[PDB]
């Protein structure tokens, strides 16, 4: 249902460097064999300084739809989150809530550790067998 | 707003 034509999706990549990442796209076609999937991302493009945002044909086991968007006032301690960071959607979790609904969040491959504010979060959900699942 | 390779970490 989400690989129809126009439908708004999330696309990952297995290429090191990317395993983790959900960038935000639509499909623009569908294989109807290969059970490939063409797209259009929505913030990443082409090449260079960018007029075109970037298509790519992707297994289907690489796409998703998009997570239903919750209202979210505050994460607590330790709670799994997704981050937008570098027009793409990062998976950590939180190890330190700071001042100002501001929240530390903690990293994997690499390491790493960012400050985020409450609006560039939103709970981590994958998507497993047609339905999204909390950990 | 970036190409793919400046969406990448390191």
């Amino acid at each position: 249902s989400h690989i129809a034509k126009g439908s708004i999706v999330e696309v990952t990549s297995d290429e090191e460097g990317f395993k983790g990442v959900w960038f935000e796209a639509t499909v623009l076609g569908a294989s109807s064999k290969s059970k490939e999937v063409w797209v259009e991302y929505k913030s990443i493009v082409a090449e260079e300084n960018g007029s075109e945002p970037l298509k790519e044909v992707l297994h289907v086991s690489f796409i998703r739809p998009v997570p239903p968007v919750e209202k979210i006032e505050r994460f607590e301690l330790y709670d799994v989150v997704d981050a937008f960071h570098k027009d793409g959607w990062w998976t950590g979790v939180v190890t330190r809530v700071m001042e100002d609904s501001r929240y530390q969040v903690t990293f994997d491959n690499p390491p790493d550790e960012l400050e985020f504010g409450v609006s560039e979060l939103r709970f981590h959900q994958k998507w497993v067998k047609g339905k999204w699942v909390r950990p | 707003a970036r190409t793919k390779q400046t969406a990448r970490k390191s």
